[PDB]
């Protein structure tokens, strides 16, 4: 009510942690602030066969990739490349 | 066969009209002011206090609430403006406490968290009133209560307004015990050092979670112990997580830090063995046919002008479908059936001055809704009951009263929204704060007072002049004018929505664009409790 | 039991009412005090407590002194054996 | 065989002792002061107002109450000191209203009468609070309510404290409707000109009695009607006995004057078809074995000295017979069974500081009393909860809490009498005002506050000095002394019994010599309602 | 959102350790002994009796039960070891009766079948006891009762043991009538000759099925065509069972659950490791958390008051999606343990959650300081709390159970819905060694008071009978022979047995719990 | 029991007697010290009433 909710989440890329501030916009898009740069992100998850795909647009650039979330690692598979991101484990 | 076609309410407003532009401008200014004030309140107690709180390793209360609730779930904060300019020189952002309704482990719960940055978590009278209101809401709706206890006890100055009376601090423990006896779960998370008043809260809770080092439960603090007994003792030794968990046995769970405590709290809720069941019928939800932002132009900020409440109804109901009841009888009052997010609701709105026919129609509609077990929604734009010699002869009092009686006796969930003026007995008739609605909200443009300021000055002036003439005293005409001008100012200051919400009178001011969402959340929360039978008193015919 | 005889048969050694400060002591190191005579007055809470002599024998020793903290149910006046 | 001999409590005090003489002198001075203040309050609004009221042909409110009740029956007035010096320059004798319990046609009823001499019967905030308290008492004890309506409505100044909130004026109508729905009879006697607020009261009442000429019911007065619309109309034409009885139909009975109205009210109460039935067993009543006036010497006026509560118990129970429970365990708390006027009662009194053993013993006794359906009586002489590192390790807070939960969850009739100090969580433990006792009374020497004044100053001083040292700021020793001296004075002023009774915090101050009679009347009134089963929450073992 | 990641209990035991090997060997030997004894009991009354029973054209009772229940449905037999060596020279395999819970037409029902091969179906006292226990279970859980009847009536020798007392045969009829009044169905199939006055059992039943020639309620033709006692006429055993299945279908009953349910997940560790973990020696101590981790869904456990009174373990878990409150023993009971157990029991009763007790108790702590702090007071509160609880209660004895600890942890006297013991359990009033010392001291002191002298050798000789006797009474087969402790269960099947028991017990609604005075 | 009455000297409440305590843990204690009217009334709190003898 009368405020915008911002969520602080930490994602470990390689050996260095990264902190991301996510803002839940009213229209349904998200504004993520990483370091001093901000990105406008929107997308959805659609499943083809048994594979789940993520279609998203980042700052007006749209892309699709297969999304796999196994254990505390996030796998993003795409023609451009493959990305692995580790979710930190609570102590 | 649920597919028969039905006419829809509402009409497209004229955007080009200058009146629409002016109303939109005024409402936009009011909403921007409200948003900026809410931002400043959300800032917290202060920069130095926040820095110290973070340095002690604790989480800020809003961060605690964000981590506690389910990911992405909306949070319905209550009374954000409590304590706004309530005291002359002391600033109490949010009343020093945070209360709201959110979903924890798929269960709607009431959350009460102390803001340690505001006066070290000391309890002002407004803080006690806000906590009592939250507890009453939870008890009425049968919602589990979660306490994030970090407080320094009652504010030592102003003790008379916090300790002694019935609605003072002890009512907190009374409500805790009663709700525990009624199978409404109580969970206390000692996230910081409590005090004599704070210590009792975890003791009465069914389940306790205490942080390893920040959490400290002592019935009397070190300074308090020294002032009483004089026994010098460290805070951790007198009260600590390890001691309470191992020897005292007050603590029920041991948490390493704030995140661990919140995770443990989520687990306890999971183990509650509770399932929500609905009594009312449900239908698929559909959005209204018109944009909500047009309400700014439709309503505006001037109370003198009148607007059709049917527009407001059409912009907040599912599919803009409304079934009016007794449309042509007592047309100053609007009643009918609609659905919000699939929930049946009976809408009772004001379209003008209340008359005998309007009161009778409202009584009939309230009886119908109570019989069918349908939640009631009141839209207040009242400015009075028509009063006159002929109206008194008819029995306007009698008619007005029988509406009021029904409203009071009704047992269905009741939610009141004040979209305009609310004066005199009209406030009581349309489910005022004194009649225990489940929730009460006001728009930023609303004014609430016993009567309009000009009318009040005239009533006082006539009594003083007539009294003086009977006494043989002389009342100067200039003196009458001097008394009236302050009255208009005093009534305006008290009527302002911010003044009303500073006291706990309103569950909060809400942007008109968010009315549908707020009502949906409120009704979803209120549907947890079963709907009881309604017993009516004598209806004076 | 009707005559309250069992009520009389109750005795115990002197002890501190609670944990708090001893404001003053009426019993010296060696003194003859009858039962009921005040030994010390203690203020641990809002109230004040005066300690009466459990027995009429001479006090052997005083364990505490003014301004000291006395733990709950701890001896204060030592009585010489008779 | 109910005749076996049993030992009796109490002992003969030493009249020759100087301590007894001093205590008696102090208590006698306090009681004389109380009596003279009560006489002045009973005088009424003023000489000119009383003269005008008599000239209008009406009866004074106390005369109305005297004529209403049965001949010679005692009257239990409540909150005689409401509004005593509450406002800076305005005098409100008795709060502007009169409330009490008396017998009408052999039935105990709650009577609420407006004093028209005080500000023309306008409702101050204290008046609203007093009326709400009386209505709550009547609802809890299922007593019929009789209203002698003669009021000018809400006090136009200070409207914010009377109109808007939940416990404000609308709660009166809410309670009226609820009690009517619960078969608790409501009778309104319009003995004088009412107003917008006053008009609704007769409308919601089951039966109305309106005087021929003095009685005038208008939803809005002539000045109010002129202010709202400009319509000029006489008071009788707008609202009058003949109009309401004939054309309007609001009035149910027509009375020639005050005496006729009271006679009609007595007849209406007779036709109620109500019979009082008792659940508890009864025994023949016997007087205590010792005079009550010795309580003056026994208790005195100095709170520092301690007195055995067993003397007070022995001077107020039937035959001075007391059956102590757990005498040697937790001896700082006294519990046992006795009978007052043949009514069984469980007495819980304070004899010193509360400890873990005392809390456990009190919890056990409360459980026993709730199981056996026996009314509870609390005698408060509490000075706080024992505080210490060892006490915290034991779980004194845990122990204290279980008492609080046990007291809160109890459903038996409960009566609290404060014979001495009442501070801290001890007030909550021994059935404070926040825990809804049926009645609460205080002796003239009582002192209620969060803590003793000296202790409070020390607690604030330590926090400020330690906070300053951590901040790097310097706190002067002289500044600490300057803060402490005002604190001792502020706590003393707030603690005074008259200050507490000015707010409706208590039902009224009572002479210690009349304690037995007051308790008997209170229990007889409270026994009207049946005793429900008691459900307890989790007991934190 | 039920996706929050939660830590799981349990740890991998060291298989190479010699202690694990020895414990596994002992437990395997015990389980093999139990299995072979159960096989011999299942053999039946005897070869000649079985041959005669088959020659008459009837079906063996186990075949009857197999044909009655739904195809492939598990059957939970109760008290398989009743009467095992109970009488000096008479062998009564299974007590002469068969009782269990199975699914008939999709409905869980209690089945009581007489074994005609054992003494012609005569009722021994243990048989009457077994039947009364089964009827009580059915009444508590609101399960329909099916009584296949082939009875020769009361054993005439031992008539006093079986005829007069309240707990004697008469109660069997009383229970049948009360169950009918409460709407719990009673159905009787006369698959065999009722030579004695057992005619009452079908007559009091709501529905009767009698076989054409074998079944006599004294003639089947008389009873079927004229007496009318018979409500159904069956050609043979198979037809009677088919008719019984049809009669159950038309009961018009639907099971509804009050507790919440979640998807079932298997435990994270194998159950057979319990053999090594627990072993057969009661002197050694094992962590009950291992046992909990090997029998709960997903090995997820939420401990309550972990660090206070650590000798007792309490927490919340789920078995087959059913919520459960587990109360286990990890050592000697103390005041803190009793208070913690009382608090947990109050919580479970308030939330309407079934309770599961795991007994490894060795007694209540005794000492002057302990008596000063009211161990007696505290022990009692736990016991009262357990007695007043109305939630379904299931007790499993995994080790020793002695003294008031048995009463505290929901003993047989406190009416648990089911009670089971592992093959290595021991139950008695006190340890045999401790009992010997107590008796000798009392006698020696009594002699000293009278001036008599007690010889040291005589006192030691008195102790030897006590030590041997206590061991024999404590043996699990001794307790199972009497109808106490239902039946012995292989530890590997503990999860399945508990799941079946809770599923059966959830038929009845959960009532509110009223507590007595809590002696704070 | 809801209410307890224990005789001053004859009454002795111990969860385990002196011989039983010695057998279980090898601890020696007198019967009155382990369980007695005064102890239960004053420290353990098990006793609810204190009686001088049988008639009382
Ligand atoms: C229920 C019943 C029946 C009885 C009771 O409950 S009787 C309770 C008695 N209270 C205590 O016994 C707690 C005493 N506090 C402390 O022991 C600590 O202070 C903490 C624990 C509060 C943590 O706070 P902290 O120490 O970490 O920081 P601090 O800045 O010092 O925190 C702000 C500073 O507290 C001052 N302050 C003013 N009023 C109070 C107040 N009422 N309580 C505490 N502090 C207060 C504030 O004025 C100053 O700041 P300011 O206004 O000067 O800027
Ligand atoms: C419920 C809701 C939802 C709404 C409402 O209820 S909105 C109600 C609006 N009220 C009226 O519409 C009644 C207006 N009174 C009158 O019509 C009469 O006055 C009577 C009927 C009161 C009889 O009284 P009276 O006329 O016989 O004598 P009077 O001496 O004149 O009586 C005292 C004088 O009244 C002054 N006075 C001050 N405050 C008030 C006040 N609030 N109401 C009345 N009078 C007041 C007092 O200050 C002065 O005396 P003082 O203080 O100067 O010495
Ligand atoms: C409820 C109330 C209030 C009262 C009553 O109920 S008063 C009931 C009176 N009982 C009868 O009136 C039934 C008399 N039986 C018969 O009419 C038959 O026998 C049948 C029907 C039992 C079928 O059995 P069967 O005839 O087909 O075979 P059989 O081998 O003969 O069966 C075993 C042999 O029965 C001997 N045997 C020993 N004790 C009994 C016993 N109590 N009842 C029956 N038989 C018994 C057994 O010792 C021998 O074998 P064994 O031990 O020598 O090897
Ligand atoms: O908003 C203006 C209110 C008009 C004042 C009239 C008073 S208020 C209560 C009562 N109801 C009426 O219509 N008239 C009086
Ligand atoms: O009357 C003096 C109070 C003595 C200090 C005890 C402290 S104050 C508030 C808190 N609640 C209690 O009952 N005790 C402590
Ligand atoms: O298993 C060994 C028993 C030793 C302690 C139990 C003793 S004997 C029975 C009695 N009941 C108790 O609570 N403790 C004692």
């Amino acid at each position: 009510l009368n405020i915008s909710y911002t969520r602080n989440m930490t994602l470990k890329d390689g050996k260095n942690n990264v902190a991301i501030a996510v803002t839940y916009n009213h229209d349904g898009s998200y504004s993520m602030q990483i370091e001093d740069k901000t990105f406008q992100v929107l997308g959805n998850l659609y499943s083809e066969g048994d594979c789940t795909y993520l279609k998203c647009s980042v700052n007006g650039v749209a892309s699709k990739a297969k999304l796999i979330i196994l254990e505390n690692t996030i796998y993003l598979f795409s023609k451009e490349g493959s990305i692995e991101i580790d979710i930190p484990v609570p102590k | 066969y649920h597919g028969d076609s039905v006419a829809s309410l509402g009409t497209q407003p004229d955007l080009g009209s200058a009146l629409y532009q002016e109303n939109y401008k005024q409402m936009k200014a009011l909403v921007n002011q409200l948003h900026e004030r809410v931002e400043h309140i959300k800032l917290g107690g202060g920069e130095k206090a926040r820095a110290l709180h973070i340095s002690r390793g604790k989480l800020l209360p809003r961060e605690r609430i964000d981590n506690l609730i389910d990911p992405g779930s909306p949070f319905l904060e209550l009374s954000q403006f409590a304590g706004y300019q309530l005291y002359d020189n002391e600033e109490v952002p949010g009343g020093g406490i945070i209360t709201g309704i959110g979903r924890v482990s798929g269960v709607e719960c009431m959350i009460i968290a102390n803001d340690a940055t505001v006066k070290g978590g000391a309890y002002y009278p407004v803080t006690v009133k806000k906590q009592l209101r939250a507890q009453e809401i939870a008890m009425q709706n049968r919602l589990p209560c979660i306490y994030l206890v970090d407080s320094g006890g009652a504010y030592l100055p102003r003790q008379a307004d916090v300790f002694p009376d019935r609605d003072h601090f002890g009512r907190t423990f009374y409500n805790q015990a009663i709700m525990s006896s009624k199978n409404i779960a109580q969970i206390a998370v000692v996230m910081g050092s409590c005090t004599a008043g704070g210590a009792y809260v975890p003791a009465m809770a069914d389940e306790n979670i205490i942080v390893r080092k920040q959490g400290t439960i002592f019935l009397a603090g070190p300074p308090l112990v020294k002032a009483a007994t004089g026994e010098e003792v460290s805070a951790e030794d007198l009260g600590g997580a390890d001691l309470h968990c191992r020897k005292s046995g007050v603590s029920d769970h041991w948490a390493l830090d704030d995140h661990h405590a919140l995770h443990l709290t989520r687990k306890v809720v999971r183990n509650l063995n509770y399932q929500k069941k609905l009594d009312v019928t449900i239908e698929p939800s559909e959005e209204p046919l018109f944009p909500a932002d047009e309400l700014y132009g439709i309503v505006g900020a001037n109370l003198k002008r009148s607007f059709d409440v049917r527009e407001v109804i059409a912009r907040i109901v599912d599919g803009s479908r409304f079934t009016e009841f007794k449309a042509f009888y007592g047309d100053t009052l609007v009643t009918g059936f609609a659905r919000i997010f699939g929930y049946p609701v009976g809408i009772v709105g004001n379209n003008g001055v209340l008359f005998s026919e309007s009161a009778k129609k409202g009584t009939h509609f309230v009886q119908l809704c109570c019989q069918r077990n349908i939640p009631l929604l009141f839209l207040q734009n009242i400015t009075g009951f028509m009063v006159g010699r002929e109206y008194e002869a008819e029995g306007i009092a009698k008619d007005g009263a029988k509406m009021v009686a029904a409203v009071a006796c009704a047992q269905v969930p009741k939610i009141t929204l004040i979209i305009g003026g609310s004066y005199g007995a009209g406030n009581y008739g349309m489910c005022g704060r004194a009649y225990s609605p489940r929730f009460l909200y006001i728009w930023p443009n609303a004014r609430i007072s016993v009567m309009g300021g000009e009318q009040a000055a005239n009533v006082l002036a006539t009594i003083t002049k007539d009294q003086r003439a009977r006494e043989g005293k002389q009342f100067s005409s200039a003196d009458e004018a001097a008394l009236k001008e302050p009255i208009i100012k005093k009534f305006e200051e008290e009527g302002n929505p911010y003044y009303s919400s500073a006291r706990v009178w309103d569950d909060g001011i809400i942007d008109p664009a968010d009315t549908r969402l707020v009502l949906g959340l409120s009704f979803s929360a209120a549907l947890n409790a079963p709907i009881e039978k309604t017993d009516f008193g004598i209806f004076r015919m | 039991y009707l005559s309250s005889v069992s009520s009389q048969e109750t005795q115990g050694g002197p002890l501190a009412p609670m944990t708090g400060t001893i404001e003053k002591v009426f019993v010296k190191a060696g003194d003859k005090v009858k039962a009921g005579d005040s030994l010390m007055v203690m203020i641990a809470m809002k109230m004040e407590h005066t300690i009466k002599s459990p027995k009429d024998g001479t006090v052997k020793k005083v364990f505490y002194r003014e301004g000291a903290q006395a733990n709950r149910h701890t001896p204060l006046v030592e009585f010489e054996e008779e």
